[PDB]
């Protein structure tokens, strides 16, 4: 009966999310509230810096897109997407987003400040992670997938570049870009070439699958140290994809193999996440035998390492990047395509 | 070994997103 509860948890957050997606909340601070400290990361259209909300002191991390460039880039829905679903959603291990505002040349996304840096940047320096140390964030992304899937979005952009550690050790699942609200398959192409799935490659409808071979991705890579298909150039990567052959370190236990093996699966009649048992399949596998899973989201379970926290506002754990100033236009840009933002 | 494989090549870094 587990699942039962289950189920009700679920039926009241969608009716949270719902309110919240048909009445989205827009233009709720501005830019001359924050004081603008150290980008944390760049992306192709923007970036986002810690800053400081003057009349709390609160630390804050500020995603800049400049308009222009989202509309070179053909992002502009996308970029709809992602601040309409961030701000109607609400779980444990996802990002909040706090304030959103545009002024005649950028949008602007405030959300939390996670300052315990990226796991791309643990995992490079210590090699990879154990495996008790990989499930405990694996756990965290089985749950956060079956909590937006249930809303009918897919999430499309897992990667350990988008997965910041927080003060107590735990994941915040960032990067709400290709993040989409859809019943059905969608056909945009879009993720990340080492994460991308065989169907996404070969350009077919797809759904909420995608996200599940994406976590069979994430999972190699954290216990690996490198991905299960890796090449110098992405067309490289997507004929390893599409081959249908994976191989995994003689140091993986015969349990994580299994359940990668049905995570990477090629043929979407059998991928965990995507049979008639959906989260249940991968929840119930062997290898997750020793998780509890309301003790995870609950934040019982001790963490694998805490990051070290020097103080609010230190940015340690975050590599440096260069810094550019912001420019406001005297003139509106793409007021119209930006316009519900 | 293939560790070594993945840190001699050249996508140990970041990896962007990609689009049509
Ligand atoms: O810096 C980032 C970034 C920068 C620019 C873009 C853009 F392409 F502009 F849209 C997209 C993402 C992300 C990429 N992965 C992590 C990085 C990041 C780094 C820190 C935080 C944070 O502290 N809170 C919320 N999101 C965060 C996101």
């Amino acid at each position: 009966s587990e699942q039962e509860s289950v189920k009700e948890f679920l039926a009241k957050a969608k009716e949270d999310f719902l309110k919240k997606w048909e009445s989205p909340a827009q233009n709720t601070a501005h830019l001359d509230q924050f004081e603008r400290i150290k980008t944390l990361g760049t992306g192709s259209f923007g970036r986002v810096m810690l800053v400081k909300h003057k009349e709390t002191g609160n630390h804050y991390a500020m995603k800049i897109l400049d308009k222009q460039k989202v509309v070179k880039l053909k992002q502009i829905e996308h970029t709809l997407n992602e601040k309409r679903i961030l701000q109607a959603v609400n779980f444990p291990f996802l990002v909040k987003l706090e304030f959103s505002f545009k002024d005649n040349s950028n949008l602007y996304m405030v959300m939390e400040y996670v300052p315990g840096g990226e796991m791309f940047s643990h995992l490079r320096r210590i090699g990879r992670f154990s495996e008790p140390h990989a499930r405990f964030y694996a756990a965290q992304i089985v749950l956060t997938f079956e909590y937006l899937h249930s809303l009918d979005l897919i999430y499309r952009d897992l990667k350990p570049e988008n997965l910041l550690i927080d003060q107590q050790g735990y994941i915040q699942v960032t990067d709400f870009g290709f993040a989409k609200r859809v019943k059905g398959r969608t056909w945009t192409l879009c993720g990340t070439p080492e994460y991308l799935a065989p169907e996404i490659i070969l350009s077919k409808g797809y759904n909420k699958a995608v996200d599940w071979w994406a976590l069979g991705v994430l999972i190699y890579e954290m216990a690996a140290g490198y991905p299960p298909f890796f090449a110098d150039q992405p067309i490289q990567i997507y004929e390893k994809i599409v081959s249908g052959k994976v191989r995994f370190p003689s140091h993986f236990s015969s349990d994580l193999k299994d359940l990668l093996r049905n995570l990477l699966q090629v043929d979407l009649t059998k991928r965990f996440g995507n049979l008639k048992n959906g989260v249940n399949d991968i929840k119930n596998h062997k290898w997750f035998a020793t998780t509890d899973w309301i003790a995870i989201y609950q934040r019982k379970v001790e963490a694998p390492f805490i990051p070290k926290f020097k103080g609010p506002g230190d940015t340690s754990n975050f590599d440096d990047y260069e810094e550019e100033e912001i420019r406001v236009s005297i003139n509106e840009k793409c007021g119209k395509e930006f316009s519900e933002f | 070994t293939t560790y070594a494989d993945f840190i001699a090549s050249g996508r140990t870094g970041r990896r962007n997103a990609i689009h049509d």
